[PDB]
């Protein structure tokens, strides 16, 4: 009976299989932990990509706003030059208005003195109609020459609004820069440590040799199994145990004893 | 040696109380129901508060729209009165020009002479009237600018409240998502996957003798809480620790 | 207290900023400039049309100069008010730069009562009075007016101390000892000019003949008979007004 128990141990057997199970379970738990960390890093870099798209649209808004601002600045410069030209034009047209008023009044006073020749008197009506038509047309022109000041005010307000939009876009750009900086610091710190976990897991058991076995990915089940196997191996050691080298020698000595006894 | 297996048969059979899984499931369902109920209460309170704030907010939106309309009407009125004052100024300037033209015409004609002095009396009075009326244009300018700059902050407030309304729209979208969360909580507490039925079955399998064992187990679970971890581990380990019995109650039976 | 449900203070949105930038006061200066030009021309033609035979011109000149002062004060108030409104807009925009964002928490805080972003109401409701100081007195029109008094007695004679600006309005105009004929052409100057340094009187033709060719020339009168540049000469209507007044007085009889 004793030899039967020794042989059953040889195939000690309980301790060996429990050790194999516990090392495999530790390797699988490390693999699951690093896989979950990698999934967290994937989520974080997906958030980074989303923030990068937000930053890209912010940058496109900034560049369109700034090109609009510079083109509107050039437009404002040319428009102010044009309104200065229109101001000198309206001044000289006002001088022409005064000249027309002068000649008009002169001919009107002249035929009054003549009464106090008829061809000269009827030749004034064309002058009067021309004078009044020109005066009305040039007053209408002066209307828009004044409205262009309101146009300048409107375009200046538009430029200021665009500048404020650019300022807000730059503010959100720097906010997003800080967000991505903190997120990349976090993922960096994670990777520093995730690499160490990968290395130690590979040292304990190769990644290919641990991915082949299929075990639940839930971390609660992994910890429960780890606790169960630890308690079972502790109980087995309490039932029987000795130095590791002694067990290594027994691995073969027990089988040798069994084979020699059987024969 | 068979006494060992004879004694350990009772230990192996003791695992039947593991029962324990229905009890842990019952407590889990109770806490889930409590969580769902408090979530429902919180969501309903939030929706009620946000709606009872929006409705006054809707009234404020309506009154702000009316104020914007009535202030734009006043803005048009101030511009109209400014334009009429400018027209009056132009009319008096035209009158001045006409009287000056008449003065020069009659002076040229002269070259009784009181026809000059009579119009010189009128021109000075007209100039004085123009000077006095310039006060009317000055007041129209000040009033006009003050009115526009005042009704402008009100419409700025209106647009800010519109932005707040958009934020409330986002918040009520979040509330609708919370309502969908309530719906999925209801679907979770369905307990149609063998729970209302499983418990009412197990707690009535034996209405005499066994009612006491499960009551005692429930009381023990409250004095000492053994979560699903204990259920999964110990219920099997109590017999798997030694795992060398062969569960041979027949061998123990032939002993006696 | 809640008072109106909308918070008394609220940050300014960029959309609101666009409209705020669109703000601009009406260009009343465009009308005031032409009011000034037309009152100037009406005054000049009135003084030209005055008949020397008429007696009792003091009251009308006093009334027109008072009107001139009144309208000048009104016009300067337009400048003061627009610079004040620009300052108020600057203050509002710089205060709105530090405003918080818009959210439910800010709405609750500013409706429950919190003096964080004051309105622009008080910025103009209790704004300090403009009180425009340094009343304008260098305007040519102001100098031209109020010269008619004390001119009928002896237009051809001008008091040497007339240049003193001690008088609140115009200058100390009274009789003196000066020749109404150009010292160059030896004839009355119908096209005179006045220097801005020596304040002499000449004829445009006489000065153009005594100075042209000689890039720099002197002045006939004492204390200025040294080579000077033509750039120290400007045009003032006062000499022409005096000449036309004298012409009318002479042609009256």
């Amino acid at each position: 009976k004793s030899l039967k128990a020794e042989y059953e141990d040889a195939k000690l057997n309980q301790t060996s299989d429990l050790n194999e199970r516990k090392m495999l379970l530790q390797a699988k738990s490390l693999w699951i932990d690093v896989a979950h960390n990698t999934d967290a890093c994937k989520n974080l870099e997906n958030e980074i990509s989303g923030i990068q798209q937000k930053v890209d649209e912010v940058t496109e808004k900034i560049r369109n706003r700034q090109e609009k601002i510079e083109r509107y600045t050039s437009d404002g410069t040319t428009i102010e030059a044009q309104i200065d030209a229109k101001v000198i034009y309206v001044n000289e047209k006002d001088s022409e208005h005064q000249n027309a008023r002068e000649l008009l009044r002169d001919v009107k006073s002249r035929f009054e003195k003549e009464k106090s020749i008829e061809q000269i008197a009827q030749e004034a009506q064309p002058i009067k109609e021309q004078y009044d038509s020109t005066k009305l047309a040039l007053v209408e022109a002066q209307d828009e020459l004044q409205q262009l000041k309101e146009d300048i005010n409107s375009r200046q307000s538009k430029i200021q609004k665009y500048k404020d939009d650019t300022i807000y876009y730059e503010d959100k750009k720097k906010v997003y820069l800080e967000n991505i900086k903190k997120i990349e610091v976090n993922v960096a710190a994670l990777k520093e440590g995730i690499q160490r976990q990968i290395q130690n897991a590979c040292a304990f058991c190769s990644k290919e040799r641990i991915e082949n076995v299929d075990l639940p990915d839930t971390q609660e089940e992994i910890k429960r199994e780890l606790d169960k196997v630890s308690r079972m191996i502790q109980k087995a050691e309490k039932s029987l145990g000795l130095s590791q080298e002694e067990v290594i020698a027994l691995f073969e000595k027990c089988r040798n004893k069994y084979k020699e006894g059987q024969k | 040696d068979k006494l060992r297996k004879s004694v350990e048969s009772l230990r192996d059979f003791q695992n039947k109380k593991g029962q324990l899984l229905p009890y842990v499931k019952v407590k889990d369902h109770k806490e889930k129901l409590n969580i769902y109920k408090e979530e429902y209460e919180r969501a309903k309170a939030n929706l009620r508060a946000i709606l009872k704030d929006k409705k006054p907010f809707a009234n404020t939106k309506k009154t702000l729209e009316n104020q914007v309309e009535e202030l734009t009407e006043k803005c048009s009125l101030k511009t109209d009165e400014f334009l009429k004052a400018k027209e009056k100024i132009n009319e008096i300037f035209e009158k001045l020009n006409t009287i000056r033209d008449e003065v020069i015409k009659k002076k040229n004609q002269n070259e009784i002479d009181d026809q000059i002095q009579q119009l010189l009396l009128k021109q000075r009075h007209l100039l004085s009237k123009m000077a006095s009326s310039m006060k009317s244009l000055k007041n129209c300018q000040k009033e006009l600018i003050s009115t526009q700059i005042l009704q402008f902050e009100a419409q700025n407030m209106d647009v800010s409240m519109n932005d707040v309304i958009g934020f409330f729209n986002e918040r009520e979208a979040d509330l609708k998502s919370q309502y969908e969360d309530k719906k999925k909580f209801v679907k979770e507490m369905r307990d149609t996957p063998e729970f209302q039925s499983w418990m009412r079955e197990i707690r009535s399998y034996d209405q005499d003798t066994k009612e006491k064992l499960n009551k005692v187990a429930e009381k023990y679970e409250e004095e000492g809480n053994f979560n699903l971890s204990f259920v999964q581990d110990v219920l099997d380990k109590l017999e798997s620790e030694i795992a060398m019995v062969n569960h041979d109650e027949s061998a123990v039976t032939i002993l006696d | 207290l809640n008072d109106n449900p909308i918070p008394k203070s609220v940050p300014l949105h960029p959309k609101s900023g666009k409209y705020f930038h669109n703000l601009h006061a009406r260009d009343l200066s465009n009308i005031y400039q032409q009011c000034y030009k037309q009152i100037d021309e009406t005054i000049n033609q009135l003084v030209d049309s005055t008949s020397p035979s008429t007696i009792g011109i003091e009251e009308q000149v006093a009334d027109i100069t008072s009107t001139y002062k009144l309208l000048s004060t009104y016009e300067s108030e337009s400048n003061s008010f627009d610079e004040h409104i620009k300052d108020l807009k600057k203050n509002f925009k710089q205060s709105s730069d530090a405003c918080p964002q818009i959210d439910l928490s800010t709405w609750d805080k500013y409706r429950t009562g919190e003096l964080t972003a004051p309105k622009l109401s008080e910025l103009y409701l209790n704004m300090p009075t403009p009180e425009p100081a340094t009343m304008v007195n260098n305007t040519d029109t102001l100098k031209i007016l109020k010269v008619l008094p004390y001119i009928w007695n002896d237009p051809t004679c001008v008091i040497p101390d007339l240049q003193n600006p001690a008088d609140e309005d115009d200058l100390q105009i009274e009789g003196g000892k000066i020749e109404l004929t150009c010292p160059i052409t030896c004839k009355p100057y119908e096209a005179p000019l006045i220097s801005r340094k020596c304040n002499h009187v000449f004829d445009r033709d006489g000065i153009q003949n005594y100075l042209q060719g000689y890039t720099t020339r002197d002045c006939p009168q004492a204390a200025c008979s040294q080579v000077v540049s033509m750039r120290d000469f400007v045009r003032d209507p006062i000499m022409e007004l005096r000449c036309k007044i004298a012409k009318m007085k002479e042609s009256q009889e």
